[PDB]
RNA sequence: ACCUUACCUGGCCUUGACAUGCUGAGAACUUUCCAGAGAUGGAUUGGUGCCUUCGGGAACUCAGACACAGGUGCUGCAUGGCUGUCGUCAGCUCGUGUCGUGAGAUGUUGGGUUAAGUCCCGUAACGAGCGCAACCCUUGUCCUUAGUUACCAGCACCUCGGGUGGGCACUCUAAGGAGACUGCCGGUGACAAACCGGAGGAAGGUGGGGAUGACGUCAAGUCAUCAUGGCCCUUACGGCCAGGGCUACACACGUGCUACAAUGGUCGGUACAAAGGGUUGCCAAGCCGCGAGGUGGAGCUAAUCCCAUAAAACCGAUCGUAGUCCGGAUCGCAGUCUGCAACUCGACUGCGUGAAGUCGGAAUCGCUAGUAAUCGUGAAUCAGAAUGUCACGGUGAAUACGUU
């Protein structure tokens, strides 16, 4: 949770969001059976030459407040522990301690 | 042992959420993040103004913010151009139009957050803690306030061994749930480190 | 005509209708024997009816939802007991002594944190 | 013949809103059938409370969603369409269909 | 193993460095850092120095091990022995 | 416990034979919560007993049980300096459970085709007392008799 | 697996990946190209832009200088906040009064009773506070409100599917409420508190479960979530990139799963649950493949559509106790899915081989009733990756003489 870690993961977010369609095009080309090796190999080369840091598998979502990688709940944008602080303060709407 | 958060365990029973609205998975995280940022920004800017509670109400594509403070003229100054510049500042945190309401609170010395901040700022000016805590308890007890407990922990004075002190008056029943215990925490950044302040105030028994 | 009753036991519910007839006994539009296969459900179901020697005099039409086979049998027993006591309101003490009217209250205890089951715990080596 | 759906985190506000809309719709003469409580949605979270290793110390939290259904017969006056600020105030979502 | 929709897999720089090496015969070992490359049957006879992690270990390729990846023949853990 | 407040829930769920002792034998023989399997096993053993012995299997089971029920047992006691064993008479209720437990435990390890004929053989053996369960009951009894010097 | 990532090898940056103050030049964009494992560098069609006191400004890209920025660097024995533990045990104190030269002690001791410092009466004590109990959630009974996407008693239609008309009967859903408070009876008891049975009652003795953790202890844990007093580096203890490691292996320990079979292994048809997730999503039908899977696209912003068929159970056929129609590790060959990429280092699929394992020493663990045992289902994290975690139901025990 350094400053550099947050900046350089914002880099991944930006690069992935900026293309966001060419990956879909190339994967549609590849996944389609009737595409021919002629139109498959060029798609392979296109995928290879494109920068590696523009993939969903390259993204690790962290806390929007501190950047803690582990303990993430995608329902919120919060880490494991700031969720507790926000809930106790009452900022999270509709959230109460449950017994049942 | 560790005590549960008095405000957390009373949510829904007698306490109320500060951020009251509705959303879904598309923008629940966005709305929550915007609320936390706007609260942080408001406190950081008008920390000088005695602000206690910030409520967020979000109808369709709009946000209505009500601010509780003890010094309304600080924000409503000469017809409140401060209000309009504040609105312009807030317009970017959440894209919806903003609406600001300033609420006055009677008896600022019966409010946990204001009392905690006052004690902390007295401590920052090298005032020894016993007199500050005693006078806070005195002022609170002199008007209603069927109970008050004040705790200060850390490197009290300047000794290089931290410790904890606390004074109570009246009754402060934490295990009961009918009670409405106002609770607040604050910090003081002195030359030797951080000193923490906690305040509990018991106002009455909620019947009905 | 007819009388109605409801029986619940272990997240199983059953609606029972008791009418004049010769005891066709239909369970979810199926015969009683064809529903419970080689178990103790039949006699425990008929226990309140066989205790009042009125096995055939009351045709019984029921529907049962939820739970398991034993739970369904218990629900039917309770429901038909209620339907009967909605017809013969002098045998209340009879089924109190028989112990058929009091509803079961035991339910599956939940799981807790730090435990595997509701009450089982790990081994706790002392070192 | 229109159908109205109401969603809220808290039941008190959804009850107040349902009473308000029922009163507004009945008072104008249009007929209304009674509300239907759709089953609530409960989502639970188990979270660690220690900053470091204490696995058994955990908190359970819950978010509840409440849904109500209303329907009308003989639509003659439509004022609640212009009363959106009345119907929804802070934390109730209203959907309308078959206008 | 990789799905058959993509038989081979070689980095583009490696391809353009070894596709040159087919018109003119094997004359110099190729220093490579890509351990994911799939050796095709039409580069048999060349010496490839694959990155171990400290240095590049050179290996010769014949037809027997064509159906294997590059780094598979370059280990990274020493294990000289417990005793 | 220390309270003596624990209740005694009564279970009597004989499906068709309507026997109380049979129900407790069911509860004893049941394993892993498999009631139906216990029902089939016990009823197969009972039917084998019937097809073998002309006497009705109810009384054969009863007389096997009454010939394996012990009267006294030996129990260890910490005297504070020695390892002593004292004989004590059985509580009237406990002997039934002891007989059931011994019977099922010895029946579980015959090595023949299935527990149907296993329990059949054990019931026939204990009807007059040639089974291993009766032998071990006699061994327990002779422990208790050889330790009669303490008695009390 | 890359990232995560904090370590190693190698290559590359010094106001720097980021913020503020100064000066100067200009759109970011898109240019689809080349050198290199890559950061990076170089050509690079096109438009100079918006508003002007039309002077300039904003914000963007880059360059230069310092004040700096930066650190998952040290100190938890300098700290805040957060957490474990004794322990959910019933204790811990104060004001006034009184006794003692004092440290202190009474209250808080006694006789009962209770889960309880719970209650009664006595009593130099009289009161009070934090604790216990209660107020909160869930489940078990009943009443009213309401009937859509939910239900179907009665009528009808019926292509025999709540399929339709329809109904407000029931179940069900969720809001508001009644009910259990030692309430009544018998016995005991200081005719007190309270104790042992009984009626009614769905539930009887805080009905069952959960949340709630007093004063304090262990210089207990955390500087690596965060914050923070110091101390430390500034061509690096700060940054960027590619590979490797955290998944190594003569051994030892903790926590689980699968077994060692006949209360079972297979084969055929057959029955009944609860809870939940889904519009950068679920992803059905038909069809193609032994299979993992592939085309295809319906419906669903979800009591409606999908995830998705529960299993154990019952019946019928077979195996006959044999390291076996048990057991599945290991291994060989060929596959499927996501991902840029399954060698180090993923999960599943087909064929085949098929191991240890005959219920396990000293020692040791959990559990008092829907409990133990056993069988299945869902969620989170997440491109893929659960024998782990959290949660939900099916079947369903034995035992408690008693306190040495
Ligand atoms: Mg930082
Ligand atoms: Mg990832
Ligand atoms: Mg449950
Ligand atoms: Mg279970
Ligand atoms: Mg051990
Ligand atoms: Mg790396
Ligand atoms: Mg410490
Ligand atoms: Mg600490
Ligand atoms: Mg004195
Ligand atoms: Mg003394
Ligand atoms: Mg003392
Ligand atoms: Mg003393
Ligand atoms: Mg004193
Ligand atoms: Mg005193
Ligand atoms: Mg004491
Ligand atoms: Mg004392
Ligand atoms: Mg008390
Ligand atoms: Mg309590
Ligand atoms: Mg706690
Ligand atoms: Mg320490
Ligand atoms: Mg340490
Ligand atoms: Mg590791
Ligand atoms: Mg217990």
């Amino acid at each position: 949770a350094k400053e550099s870690m947050k900046n350089r993961e914002l880099k991944r977010q930006l690069t992935v969001a900026k293309y966001a369609k060419k990956r879909a095009e190339l994967k549609a080309i590849i996944a389609n059976p009737n595409s021919s090796a002629e139109e498959r190999w060029n798609a392979q080369v296109a995928l290879q030459k494109q920068p590696r840091d523009a993939s969903a598998s390259r993204l690790r979502n962290r806390c929007r407040l501190t950047g803690r990688p582990h303990g993430f709940y995608r329902k919120f944008g919060l880490s494991r522990n700031k969720l507790r602080e926000a809930a106790m303060r009452g900022d999270v709407p509709g959230l109460v301690k449950a017994s049942w | 042992g560790q005590k549960v958060h008095p405000n957390g365990i009373r949510l829904g029973i007698v306490k109320e959420h500060t951020s009251v609205w509705y959303a879904d998975r598309k923008n629940y995280a966005d709305y929550l993040f915007a609320d936390l940022k706007v609260r942080e920004y408001l406190q950081d800017k008008l920390k000088s103004a005695s602000v206690s509670r910030i409520d967020i109400h979000r109808p369709a594509q709009t946000a209505r913010i009500t601010i509780h403070t003890a010094r309304p003229g600080i924000v409503i100054g000469k017809k409140g151009e401060d209000v309009e510049k504040l609105r312009q500042d807030l317009t970017k945190q959440m894209g919806v139009p903003v609406h600001i309401n300033i609420e006055e609170i009677r008896k600022p010395e019966l409010d946990a957050m204001l009392v905690a901040q006052s004690v902390a700022q007295q401590l920052e000016r090298r005032v020894m803690f016993r007199r500050a805590m005693k006078r806070a308890v005195q002022n609170a007890m002199r008007i209603g306030a069927k109970g008050i407990k004040i705790q200060v922990s850390g490197r009290l004075g300047g000794a290089e061994i931290a410790r904890t002190e606390w004074y109570r008056e009246g009754r402060v029943p934490l295990h009961t749930l009918r009670a409405d215990i106002d609770y607040a925490t604050y910090e003081a950044h002195t030359t030797y480190g951080v000193i923490g302040v906690k305040v509990w105030i018991f106002k009455g028994e909620v019947i009905g | 005509t007819q009388n109605y009753g409801t029986g619940r036991r272990k997240t199983a519910t059953a609606r029972v209708f008791l009418r004049p007839g010769t005891g066709k006994i239909s369970i979810n539009n199926r015969g009683l024997d064809q529903f419970f296969g080689r178990e103790t459900a039949r006699m425990v179901v008929r226990q309140p009816l066989e205790l009042t020697e009125t096995v055939e005099k009351f045709d019984i039409f029921v529907t049962v939802v939820g739970g398991g086979v034993s739970g369904q049998a218990g629900a039917i027993r309770h429901g038909i007991t209620r339907a009967l006591i909605e017809y013969d309101e002098t045998l209340r003490s009879s089924l109190r002594k028989a112990g058929y009217v009091t509803r079961d209250a035991r339910e599956v205890e939940r799981k807790k944190v730090g435990l595997r089951k509701a009450r089982k715990r790990p081994q706790y080596s002392k070192r | 013949q229109i159908r109205i759906r109401l969603k809220a985190f808290d039941h008190r506000l959804i009850d107040q809103s349902t009473q308000e809309i029922v009163e507004t719709a009945k008072r104008t003469g249009a007929q209304v059938r009674g509300p239907i409580p759709l089953p609530t949605r409960k989502e639970r979270f188990t979270v660690l409370i220690s900053p470091h290793v204490n696995k058994d110390a955990r908190d359970q939290y819950e978010i509840r969603t409440h849904k109500r259904v209303l329907d009308i017969v003989q639509p003659t006056d439509k004022t609640v369409d212009a009363l959106m600020k009345l119907d929804l105030a802070a934390g109730v979502e209203v959907q309308i269909s078959l206008g | 193993p990789r799905s058959l929709k993509k038989g081979p897999f070689i980095d583009l720089h490696l391809l353009k460095k070894v596709e040159v090496a087919v018109e003119k015969n094997d004359r110099k070992p190729i220093k490579t850092w890509s351990r994911r490359s799939m050796i095709l049957p039409h580069m048999v006879g060349l010496t490839i120095a694959v990155h171990n992690g400290r240095q590049h270990v050179p290996v010769l390729v014949n037809e027997d091990m064509v159906g294997h990846k590059l780094g598979e023949f370059a280990a990274t853990r020493t294990y000289r022995g417990h005793a | 416990p220390r309270r003596r407040v624990a209740a005694k829930r009564e279970v009597l769920a004989d499906p068709k034979y309507g026997s109380q002792i049979l129900a407790k034998f069911m509860n004893h023989v049941m394993e892993s919560g498999k009631k139906a399997v216990a029902e089939r096993i016990v009823y197969g053993a009972l039917d084998k007993v019937k097809e073998r012995g002309k006497a009705d299997p109810l009384e054969t089971f009863e007389k096997a049980l009454d010939a394996i029920a012990p009267l006294v047992e030996v129990k260890s006691r910490r005297v504070g300096g020695a390892t002593y064993q004292v004989p004590v008479e059985v509580r009237p209720s406990r002997r039934n459970a002891l007989a059931m437990r011994w019977l099922v435990d010895f029946a579980r390890k015959r090595g023949e085709k299935s527990m149907a004929l296993r329990l059949a053989g054990e019931l026939l053996d204990a009807a007059e007392g040639k089974g291993a369960a009766v032998k071990k009951r006699e061994d327990v009894h002779r422990m208790a008799e050889a330790n009669k010097a303490f008695s009390h």
